[PDB]
């Protein structure tokens, strides 16, 4: 029955000549601009509340004269660490690679219009809409905070070795971490450090968070290291999108580059000893589907991974 | 009878029990005068209840949500230790029965089949069955099963602990006010209390009334029930098996807490409602058999909406997310089918749930010996033999052979003797 | 009657992928010299 | 089991958009 | 039994058990009695 179904779906598998008749069903509620509005209480801020705005009033093309955002900067960011930009954003060049202490920082947004600079204060304005809050908040860098996400995937397999199949498509499985700050499951990843590229950041954050190898667990056996290097040598950048992260403000927003490491055979993924470390509590293999409740816009990232791999979602 | 003035609580070291006054031990249990209260007041609601047509009395303790479950476990151990002596029969299985209480309507054949499996498992393993404390649905049915079980036993009677939220009980007001040692207080199930309408089950042997300063609110005892079973499971080194028959939203929460605390669950498919939702979710996420390739998240969402009635998209998202979070770990959920598979395979599902845990390997071999499944024990030993594991096997083989002799299982005796157990290096449990 | 509203999403999903296969002249018996029926055919195929 | 594996590998068989993270 | 259908099953189980007794089919009698047919709620076809 399994082969008959598999051979049957291997046969009748499949913008011009395309018609949408959903307007007959819904009516005037066919499509709406369902943009992102962050929650009212800023995370880890001690009860500081934003200026509430409706989702239909957010884009920068719209005027909106009744706009009084709150200026908030976190004490950790205001203490000036190595990964935080100065509080006065003058002399900083946006939309090009800028050198801070001889280290390269990206500073380029994936928005087609680009980043516009305010004449009064020199601070950047977010092109993806209004968020009801100025200042940097919990984010250390003015403007675009580059994040790298690592989606390490394998086919969801039964003990007999056959891949699980739902809705006529093969089912994926990704490594998911439970975040320390807000206890929601998420894709491993982190902010891009100064002087580093997406390759190093993606690999380093996956090693630190999902495996816990960042000076805290033990040294890997060194035959296992070759397997992990083999896994990391074939990665495809699937998306570079704007994050729906609740820490985003008008002067600092997170934008992610997503790197997918797919294990076709499943041999290298099975040798990974998952153990949450650094800013991750627990790490586990989790089935990819459309009903997942993950942190920020990681569902969109998983949608892009399944779109690229022709997997179930 | 003369009221107890001192009680024997087993020490935290697990080496002996020390005797201390009841009010000193009992000071650690709290109650809430109102919802707003956090620190609390001394409990003052503990004792024994006398039910009509029941010879023995059942102890009750009203405690707060913030109380340590180990302390409640010590309370249950201290009463059993007081009544039956220090060397009472320890449980090798904790069977938690949860599910539908009001709208628990089922065909008679399904009950009898679950009842037969539950009765056999309970009688073979001397299990402690923990259900809710009320006189409704599957808990009341389970109470009838252990009522029939309570007659053929001669000395040791396994407790039927009922954990219920205080505030819904019609005899709740009478029990709290008064002299703290209440010996044999009469419980009136037919008496009319205007705000509360749910009575206690007369067949349960012990009662834990969990309090949070609320009235007529359900589902407040779920976290404590999962934590108490997990604490009991660690203390007696016995696997905890939750069984899910029908159920509403709180049964979903019970299963969620159970899977979060590491306790395996056995979901009875074909009984309808929340069990069908959980079984559908598990079969969609893990089962590679062919019938389940047309399963979708949309049909699952439709099932959650048709069963639970969430009335909003965000509520539907939280229930659906919770249901998917229950069946995330395939080892912790075991699905029993009362309409597809065989009649005598429910104990195999319970044993598979026992076998799915991480530790308590000697107890797992003992559990396999109780259910008379040699093949399961043989496969576990063969896997251990292939996986080296010589240290863990040598430490537990002697006690298992000893246990097999005590419970009269000769096939298990020959099996354990074949797996490198020297006959003269057998050791007794107590010290002479 | 009104449809259950979970079933509506399925019908909307079915109707979102349609291909115009033909635009032909109908051999309709009501056709005359000054009024004739011409059809556009839309195919909604359910692969699964 | 042989056909299932063979049909399964006959399905998901497979310098621009290529990233090397071995430097980490 | 799988399809719920409790109303249609309860209305016809009594007459079927009665019919099974009249036509001498004991296996059908045990089967119908196993499928929740109360023995004392059996009704005659005519009125006395
Ligand atoms: N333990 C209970 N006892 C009696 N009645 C209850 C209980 N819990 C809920 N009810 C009532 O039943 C109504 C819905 O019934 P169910 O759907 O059966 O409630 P359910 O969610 O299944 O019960 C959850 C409870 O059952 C126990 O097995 C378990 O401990 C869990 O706390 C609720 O509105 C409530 O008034
Ligand atoms: N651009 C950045 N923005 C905000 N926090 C950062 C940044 N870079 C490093 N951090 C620090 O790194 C922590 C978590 O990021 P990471 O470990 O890289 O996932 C944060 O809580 C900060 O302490
Ligand atoms: O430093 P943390 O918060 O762990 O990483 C930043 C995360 O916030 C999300 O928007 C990014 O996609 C990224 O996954
Ligand atoms: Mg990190
Ligand atoms: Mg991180
Ligand atoms: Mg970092």
């Amino acid at each position: 029955i399994s082969f008959r179904f598999s051979l049957d779906q291997q046969a009748t598998k499949i913008p011009i000549n395309r018609l949408n008749s959903a307007v007959a069903v819904h009516g005037h509620t066919a499509e709406a601009a369902e943009w992102y509005v962050p929650p009212e209480e800023y995370p880890k801020s001690g009860g500081v509340k934003r200026y509430l705005i409706d989702a239909s009033m957010v884009p920068l093309s719209i005027m909106c004269p009744s706009y009084d955002p709150v200026e908030y900067t976190h004490p950790s960011v205001a203490a000036q660490p190595v990964w935080a930009d100065p509080a006065d954003p003058r002399k900083i060049k946006f939309n090009v690679k800028d050198e801070v202490n001889g280290k390269v920082v990206d500073r380029t947004s994936c928005h087609p219009s680009g980043i516009s600079i305010d004449s009064n204060t020199g601070r950047p304005i977010n092109p993806w809409g209004r968020t009801g809050m100025t200042g940097r908040g919990l984010l250390g860098k003015w403007g675009v905070n580059q994040a790298a996400d690592t989606v390490v995937t394998r086919w969801k397999r039964s003990p007999d070795g056959s891949i699980l199949e739902r809705d006529g498509k093969k089912v994926l499985e990704f490594v998911a971490i439970q975040r320390q700050d807000n206890k929601m499951w998420a894709i491993p990843g982190g902010f891009v450090d100064n002087g580093e590229d997406v390759a190093l950041t993606s690999g380093r954050e996956f090693m630190e968070e999902a495996l816990g190898m960042g000076t805290s667990a033990d040294l890997m056996s060194a035959e296992s290291k070759d397997s992990l290097a083999a896994l990391f040598s074939s990665g495809t950048i699937v998306a570079r999108i704007y994050c729906e992260d609740p820490r985003n403000t008008d002067n600092a927003w997170v934008e992610t580059t997503c790197v997918n490491f797919h294990d076709e055979s499943g041999r290298h993924a099975a040798r990974l000893k998952l153990q949450g470390g650094d800013d991750a509590e627990h790490a586990r293999w989790m089935m990819v589907h459309g009903g997942l409740n993950l942190f920020a816009s990681h569902r969109t990232l998983l949608q892009h991974v399944t779109s690229a791999l022709n997997a179930y979602f | 009878s003369v009221a107890a003035k001192t009680l024997l609580i087993e020490n935290e070291d697990g080496k002996g029990s020390t005797r201390m006054e009841v009010q000193d031990f009992m000071k650690r249990f709290h109650m809430h005068a109102s919802e707003d209260d956090k620190t609390g007041s001394p409990s003052t609601a503990w004792g024994t209840l006398r039910f009509p047509t029941k010879e023995a009395t059942a102890p009750y303790l009203r405690l707060s949500v913030n109380d340590d479950p180990e302390d409640a476990l010590l309370f249950v151990k201290a009463m059993l230790a007081q009544k039956y002596g220090e060397t009472y029969d320890r449980p090798s299985l904790i069977l938690s029965v949860t599910g539908g209480a009001r709208n628990f309507t089922l065909p008679p054949r399904l009950e009898t089949a679950i009842a037969k499996g539950l009765r056999l498992a309970a009688q073979r393993t001397n299990a402690w069955v923990v259900t809710g404390g009320t006189n409704t649905g599957v808990m009341k049915l389970t109470g009838q099963i252990m009522e029939a079980l309570s007659k053929t036993q001669s000395h040791f009677i396994p407790p039927t602990i009922g954990i219920a939220t205080y505030g819904v009980i019609i005899g709740g007001d009478d029990m709290t006010r008064g002299e703290p040692p209440k010996i044999g207080l009469e419980y009136e199930m037919h008496k009319k209390d205007p705000p509360k309408t749910t009575p206690l089950d007369d067949n349960h042997n012990l009662f834990l009334l969990v309090d949070d300063g609320s009235t007529n609110k359900f589902g407040k005892e779920i976290k404590f029930r999962a934590a108490f079973e997990n604490a009991a499971g660690q203390a007696f080194a016995a696997p905890v098996v939750t069984i899910v028959v029908q159920g509403g939203p709180g049964t979903l929460g019970t299963a969620l807490q159970a899977v979060r605390q590491g306790t395996p669950i056995v979901v009875v498919d074909g009984s309808g409602l929340a069990a069908d939702v959980l079984a559908y979710a598990y079969n969609f996420m893990h089962n590679p058999l062919t019938r389940f390739k047309s399963y979708t998240i949309d049909d699952l969402r439709q099932k959650v909406a048709q069963t639970f009635n969430p009335k909003s998209s965000q509520q539907l998202t939280n229930l659906l997310d919770s249901a998917l979070e229950c069946v995330q770990d395939p080892n912790l959920v075991v699905v029993y089918s009362l309409q597809e598979s065989g009649i005598d395979e429910f104990d195999d599902c319970i044993l598979k749930a026992i076998f799915s845990s991480q530790g308590k390997l000697g107890n797992k071999l003992k559990q396999a010996m109780y259910f008379d499944q040699l093949d399961v024990a043989k496969r576990a030993l063969s896997e251990a033999s292939k996986n080296g594991q010589h240290n863990e096997i040598a430490a537990c083989i002697n006690d298992n052979l000893m246990a097999a002799m005590m419970h009269n299982k000769p096939h298990f005796v020959e099996l354990y003797l074949g797996f490198d157990a020297k006959i003269y290096e057998l050791k007794p449990s107590e010290e002479v």
